[PDB]
């Protein structure tokens, strides 16, 4: 049977399960719905009590997914999402579901067309030039794209900035320019 | 990770065809199809692919089935439908197979028409236990002086023909098959031996030459030839010995006597090693799987002599083994030497020294021994064997010259299997001393002339020795008579 | 009891998944829905309620999901005097077609070896009659013997001679364990025991119990059939006070079956190809064969040496587990001398002057020395001795008689008789008589 | 047809993911976006609509996500008489710079072996003009031959002498497949066949087609070029009935290339290190090189022996596929005896008194017997010296050394090495000379009178020259 | 208390994989439930590979494993002279207990 | 570069045994299956794709050349080893240096009986 390949490919068991979920949702047009669904179930699991109930390797799989059936029939969950968690407890891949959730998030954030940019500076950036370079950054992408710009700071790069547009990468740092000048002066 | 954790199964399992009697190919490669589904299939059950190809469910795994393909995988794609047929392998057996050349599944490949047998038999059947058998008593005549004298084989024995490449193993098996023409042409029913030749991993031209050699010796009308050649899939070369063994077990279970030749088992072990390594089973010594002794053992243990309450039939096995550079300390030679009832060891140095058949009597053995010999051959062979052992340990001038005389006596040409009476005549002429006056290079010329003479002149003596089986005192005097006269008249 | 399901069937290894009631290791499980009984011995716990198991007969026709019942105990075989004269396979079913084995007691084949305070020191030599064995490396009651050899040196015929002489001259309920040996030879041994009165099919007075796991069986069966024979002999010692004989033939089949189970049991292989668990598993087996204060089990073990190596892990591991090992060599077997016992490789722990005595010990050492150094008179005496070590009609040569004969050859008292008057004869008397006849004719 | 994307590149192994229309195994795929044509042959189906493929050329410059197009059929090469006089590579493209090969039909390089009912049995000796070959292991018309040898023992010189003699005397569309050999040797063969008129660059009446995948090619090309040449020969045999000669040099490179790609296909290594599918690959390839009832293929194959083993799985497995093996030896070539054929290791299926006659057969068996006796004596000959042998033993050693020397022969293609002119000894001269040396008719000649001669007449002449000059 | 007390996750041929025991030291002697003892040879991220001073038949998946806090040590001293002990210093001669006053790693 | 522009280069690889050892290290660290002497399956390809680039072009491709003198170090004079026989299979001849000749003052210790040059005569001057 044909399968809908997402625009990004994630790998591992997380990648495979999330690719399955995406190609399932794309044939029924329920993608953001199931994102809110897995958001909910991720916050279901992140609380410690039944997190320990489900990561216990001394439960019987029947017991663990019985509690899972219970709590998934509680929150009127979609058959798609209940089925996914049923499969993760069947294959015993349950403890990794956060990752799958993780994967799905990333996947559809390139479905909405977001590009993650990271600007490292030597100084905590000003607001003005922050959004200045935001406007500058905007011009690289096609329309339908949204910058997820997250500028952290590292004061060792000796000035300038290091901007990562996805995997594209401009190193306008001053430390690296100093290294290049030293290399040219030595060679 | 996980064979059945592919994204397709997973996606249309989360979203929501019979998966009990039908499966889908997850991955095909090198003749190993992993199949999702087939939850009801049995281990070693024969399944059917969409393209008409067959397979054997060898690896029942928690989430998939490793099936070995009986053909070329170019006709199997991922996602193909695999059906159950519900049966383990079976082959057609009966008298309708004599003179036919079939493949590892009982299909005719000589274009003489389909097989017209009425009975089928499984190939993975078990061997007869302790009770149905009885001690090996009747002689299987090979028509080879060295074998029938020093390494005698009986009906129900498993004698191994082991040796390096191009030493004469197939020639020994073929002489043995040709030799039964004197018994199958008569009417005494309990001396007839139906032969089965299993060719595993050979050229098709070699098997064609062999079938022509058997037809030109009129030895095909009682022979079956199972042929899993070099181009055939590894499962078929793996399965051919069992098909042949079932075709012979038909004769065994029904009060007839069958002989089967596995030519050879080294290539069967190679095919099984390929299938097992491709099924990801843990390799062992020389990469061979751990259960290859179990393989050859459950194959060879089906050669038995049944007692009179179970019909009185028999099945004799002559497995063939090829050693690499005379190294019997290998894995498959070790196993098959420990399984069988003795080995006919053929050497390469003995082959070019003119000793042909190149049988190494010092290393050969037969655990049945004289119990599988006629009384006459026993009378001559006891003293011959001890003579040769004494000679070899000090290989004193009398010992040396007598041993050289006997060694020249044991040579024999190809495709000329001698009846047992003439063998006894020769060995008598040679052991009681009548060749001490001949220089060894004329012993062959003697043997030839002497036997021309005793077949032309003394048909009554040979006839009575065939009738009784032993050398009667009157017949003893007549043998001394004839050999003295001939040694006088010889030049 | 506990019910599980088959999840995987690979060759001779079956994985079973138990919902509740996980069975400990070494337990026996029964497969439901089969004509003949198919027992699976547990080997590993793999977590998630799954165990790995070795099948006791072929695994064809098994289905993923087939129910499997738990015995709750290791393989239990019937033990008692009602097993004498019968033939049972590795799981205690009769395979002689004479009906069930109606015994009062069942015993598990996996039991602990005797303790240390239960150990015995008494070593009383048992003389067998053979010149080479009883002279150079004689056997001791209560001790393990061992008969090493390649394929074709004469091990089974040697164990047959031993069965004849010893088991007939004994009153202690012998046991024969056929560990992966030819069905033809097993049938011949059965029929030759019957007609020699050792097995009585009518009005049971039989004194040998046979256990047969043969070559066409899976590796698990050939690995546990020696333990089945052990369990029978252990009954006849523990709860009967008898001094039992245990003829194990052949034990290397036990070792190589261990190799074949380890192959797929999911364990990294050791040297040559054997299991990581060879030495200690063969040890847990071989330590149950001992003389406790309750009774004795003297064990005659024929051992298969692959390719006449003697340095192979299985023989080399067995060597330390035996009290009087007599190795059958191929080089002497091709000489026509029989039995093929290697005088310079057969060691006895009772061949010391505190047990056999002055004269016997001196003869043994002198014969071994004159054979090792093999002065033309010395070589002639050495060849005469090589000939006189042979024993064919069968012979019975008592111990004192043979020490006397080998002394008379050693001192040179008969250096005029030809070399091959000592070949295939009994004591010195038959040797001088064969010299008599062969001399006056030729 | 179907289009897919490269998802992994490891050496010569490329994984291609198709979104729809998965290609059957053995199909050819064209990588899109390359200067020269790169073809991938499908080998496995990994699932996930991914396939694993072996590349027929270099994989450098390949990017994950590159487009790949499905051809719908296996590698198809042009077959016909228009292939004669041309050089083509593993995928049928001309590599001789003479334009396209305009044939009317193309054949897939993967085919089924001829059935059992098509096998032919006829066995007629093929005389090569070489002494040791025609005497101790005669070749057969329409039989697979095979020439085993280590590194630098005379495999290619012997195969070129056989080319010269047989192929030149022949009339049946020879074919030469260079598999994993020196490109220099391929150029040499091309030009010595151009000058000898066997390849006609104009007015095409050529009678040999060349196919070359040499040492410089990636493992996929070296693993399929044998099949390409095999396919050309199969066409000439079946669809024309011609009597084809097929020379393959070297055919161990096919097994070796399979072994090089086997690791990357994710398969557990067999013994030594080869692929688990060594024997069945060799069988599917070697069972198509055969004589049928439709035509005749005389197949000479050079077989490299790694580290002079002969028990290495590749030579050991090749042995069973041949009708007349000729085993060269390094220990013999270090004595200066060429061709270095081992007399006691070369066999034949027509070495039968009912085929070669009792004269030939008995002479061959006697030669081998005397050489075997010499070999068995050699140990104490070199320990104690010959001065301790029996007089009969000294005679057997003398005749054995003479037979050793007489087995050597100067080769027409080896004048550059031997200095002598190449001799072509016909069969009866061989039989008679060896019969005479056996009978004892030359117990007086020096042994060096037999080294590198033609018939025995030249041996007596050389002895006379040695006796008069020295 | 999953820091001084683990639970057996798997067992086979002498090797107990134990989940838990987050504070056990490498080569520390732990005590199974059935009285047997073991040594923590492998300290892996998810489990502890313990080697059992006994047999596999008696321990079973799910058993409890306590920890002693000390590396493997034996009794030493004069009191051992004349006594036959096993590899842990326990008397196997039936002459009673060893009156040893000093232990030593 | 010289071979392609109508000039003549010579190249010495000193030695190729150490390159095979380095490639064996890389292959074993990549978990690839080791063959004879633990060498990978494609050590022959390793040396043969290299020594195949030493060619002699014709006058339509410039007429240049590139001569290669690969060096191989044997153990105890064993020439029937794996890598020596690989490179002997690749090259056009050998120059066998012997330890017996080298120790006996014969330097250069070339074994004339075993040294060969498959091309040889075609590239000598007439006087030589
Ligand atoms: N008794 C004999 N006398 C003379 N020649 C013989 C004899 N036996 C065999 N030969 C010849 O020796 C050669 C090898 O014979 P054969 O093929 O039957 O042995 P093999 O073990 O099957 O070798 P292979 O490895 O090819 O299978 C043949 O040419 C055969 O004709
Ligand atoms: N009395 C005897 N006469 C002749 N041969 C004998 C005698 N006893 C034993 N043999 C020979 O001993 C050999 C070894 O037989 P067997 O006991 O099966 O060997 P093993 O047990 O060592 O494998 C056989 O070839 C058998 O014929
Ligand atoms: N018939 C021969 N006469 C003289 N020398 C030969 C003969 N055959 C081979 N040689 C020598 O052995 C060397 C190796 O030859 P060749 O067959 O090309 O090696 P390979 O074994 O790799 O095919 C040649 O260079 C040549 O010097
Ligand atoms: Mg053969
Ligand atoms: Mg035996
Ligand atoms: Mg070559």
């Amino acid at each position: 049977a044909k399968l809908v390949r997402p625009p990004v490919q994630v790998y591992g068991i997380e990648g495979r399960y999330a690719t399955a979920l995406y190609s399932a949702a794309s044939k029924q047009n329920k993608l953001e719905q199931v994102e809110k669904e897995l958001l909910r179930v991720a916050q279901i699991l992140k609380e410690p009590k039944v997190a320990a109930s489900v990561l216990n390797p001394y439960v019987k799989r029947s017991i663990k997914v019985k509690s899972l059936n219970d709590i998934t029939a509680k929150e009127r969950f979609s058959p798609l999402t209940t089925n996914l968690i049923n499969l993760l407890a069947e294959n015993g891949r349950l403890s990794n579901t956060q990752g799958v959730v993780s994967a799905f998030s990333t996947m559809m954030s390139v479905h909405r067309g977001e590009v993650p940019c990271t600007v490292t500076s030597a100084s905590p950036l000003e607001e003005a030039t922050l959004s200045e370079l935001k406007t500058v950054l905007k011009s690289f992408l096609s329309q339908g794209q949204v910058l997820k710009l997250e500028a952290k700071t590292d004061p060792s790069i000796l000035g300038g900035m290091i901007v990562r547009i996805g995997e594209k990468y401009v190193d306008m740092s001053v430390k690296t320019k100093i290294q290049k000048l030293g290399r040219a002066m030595r060679e | 990770t996980g064979t059945a954790e592919m994204s397709s199964i997973l996606e249309e399992r989360i979203l929501g065809v019979d998966l009990e009697e039908t499966g889908r190919v997850l991955s095909i490669g090198d003749g190993i199809a992993r199949v999702h589904g087939l939850r009801n299939v049995q281990a070693e059950e024969m399944v059917e692919f969409s393209s008409g190809l067959k397979g054997m469910s060898l690896n029942l795994e928690p989430d998939n089935v490793g099936v070995v393909v009986f053909g070329n995988d170019k006709l199997i794609k991922e996602g193909d439908i695999v059906k159950r047929t519900g049966a383990i392998v079976d082959v057609p057996v009966g008298e309708e197979l004599l003179g036919r050349v079939v493949d590892a599944l009982g299909n005719a490949i000589d274009g003489k028409g389909p097989i017209g047998s009425k009975t089928r038999r499984r190939v993975g059947l078990k061997a007869p236990g302790i009770i149905p058998r009885i001690s090996v008593r009747e002689p299987m005549q090979t028509g080879i002086k060295a074998v029938d004298s020093l390494v005698p084989i009986g009906r129900g024995q498993r004698e191994l023909i082991i040796g390096d490449r191009q030493t004469g193993k197939t020639s020994i098996a073929i002489d043995t098959i040709i030799n039964q023409k004197r018994f199958n042409d008569g009417s005494d029913e309990k001396k007839k031996l139906y032969c089965i030749y299993v060719a595993i991993g050979q050229k098709r031209s070699t098997v064609a030459q062999l079938v022509k050699r058997l037809t030109d010796a009129d030895a095909m009308k009682y022979t079956i030839v199972v042929s899993a050649t070099a181009s055939d899939a590894a499962p078929l070369q793996y399965l051919a010995p069992y098909s042949g063994c079932s075709m012979g077990e038909y004769f065994r279970d029904n009060g007839k006597h069958a002989l089967i030749i596995y030519d050879d088992l080294s290539k069967q072990a190679v095919a099984y090693r390929q299938m097992s390594l491709l099924l990801r089973r843990p390799p062992g010594r020389e990469a061979y799987p751990g259960d290859v002794f179990y393989l050859h053992s459950r194959l060879l243990e089906r050669a038995a002599k049944m007692n009179d309450a179970f019909g009185g039939g028999s099945l004799t096995a002559l497995p063939v083994i090829e050693t690499q550079a005379g190294d019997v300390s290998a894995y498959i030679p070790t196993n098959v030497i420990s399984i069988t009832d003795g080995q006919i060891f053929l050497e390469t140095e003995l082959f070019y020294k003119g000793i042909r058949p190149a049988i190494n009597v010092g290393l050969s053995v037969s655990r049945v021994g004289s119990a599988a010999q006629t009384r006459a051959m026993k009378q001559v062979a006891g003293t011959m064997k001890l003579e040769l052992a004494q000679y070899r340990e000090v290989a004193t001038q009398q010992l040396l010259s007598r041993g050289v005389r006997l060694t020249e006596l044991l040579k024999q040409g190809q495709y000329s299997p001698m009846a047992i009476e003439e063998q006894v005549a020769v060995i008598y002429a040679g052991v009681r001393g009548y060749l001490d006056k001949l220089e060894p290079s004329k012993i062959t010329k003697f043997e030839n002339a002497f036997l021309s003479h005793v077949v032309s002149q003394h048909q009554a003596l040979l006839g009575t020795i065939r009738a009784d089986g032993k050398i009667s005192e009157q017949s003893d005097a007549k043998l001394k008579e004839i050999v003295t006269n001939f040694l006088a008249g010889f030049e | 009891a506990a019910t599980g399901r088959i999840v995987a069937v690979i060759g001779a290894v079956v994985d079973v998944q138990f919902d509740e009631g996980l069975p400990p290791i070494l337990n026996a499980l029964e497969v439901q829905g089969r004509e003949t009984r198919l027992v699976l011995e547990v080997a590993q716990h793999l977590g998630e309620s799954t165990v790995r198991t070795i099948a006791m007969d072929g695994t064809e026709g098994l289905v993923r999901g087939q129910k499997v019942l738990d015995s709750g105990a290791p393989i239990k075989i019937p033990v008692g005097p009602e097993t004498l004269g019968r033939i049972m396979n590795v799981i205690g079913e009769p395979i002689d077609e004479r009906g069930p084995i109606k015994t009062k007691q069942f015993a598990p084949i996996h039991a602990e070896a005797p303790e240390f305070m239960e150990m015995s020191v008494e070593q009383e030599i048992l003389v067998t009659g053979i010149k080479v064995v009883d002279l150079l490396a004689p056997y001791a009651k209560g001790g393990k013997i061992g008969l090493f050899g390649g394929a074709g040196v004469g091990k089974t015929v040697l164990i047959m001679e031993l069965i004849n002489n010893v088991a007939k001259a004994h009153g202690g309920y012998s046991v024969f364990a056929g560990v992966g040996e030819r069905t033809r030879e097993g049938n011949d041994l059965y029929h030759e025991m019957i007609e020699s009165g050792v097995i009585n099919l009518k009005d049971a007075t039989s004194k040998v119990a046979l256990v047969y796991g043969q070559m066409n069986e899976p590796p698990g069966a050939r690995a546990r059939v020696a333990l089945t024979g052990l369990t029978v002999a252990e009954y006849f010692r523990d709860q009967e006070g008898q001094d039992v004989l245990l003829f194990i033939d052949n034990i290397f089949r036990f070792t190589q079956a261990g190799s074949e189970v380890s192959a797929l049991l999911g364990r990294i292989p050791s040297a040559v190809g054997y299991q990581p668990t060879l030495a200690t598993d063969m040890g847990t087996m071989q330590e149950r064969i001992t003389t406790t204060k309750k009774g004795s089990i003297t064990s005659v073990q024929a051992i298969y040496v692959p390719a006449d190596d003697l340095t192979d892990p299985a023989p080399a591991t067995t060597f330390a587990h035996l009290d009087a090992t007599t190795v059958l060599s191929r080089a002497i077997a091709e000489l026509g001398i029989y039995p093929a016992v290697d005088p310079l490789d057969s060691t006895s722990r009772i061949m010391d002057p505190n047990i056999v005595g002055s004269e016997h010990y001196d003869v043994a050492r002198g014969v071994q020395k004159i054979l090792q150094d093999y002065d033309k008179l010395t070589v002639s005496r050495a060849r005469k001795i090589q000939r006189f070590l042979s024993q064919p009609m069968g012979k019975l040569v008592p111990l004192k008689e043979t020490i006397k004969g080998f002394q008379q050859i050693l001192a040179g008292e008969y250096d005029h008789l030809p070399e091959q008057a000592f070949y295939m004869v009994g004591p010195i008397e038959e040797a001088v008589a064969k010299a008599d006849k062969l001399a006056e004719e030729h």
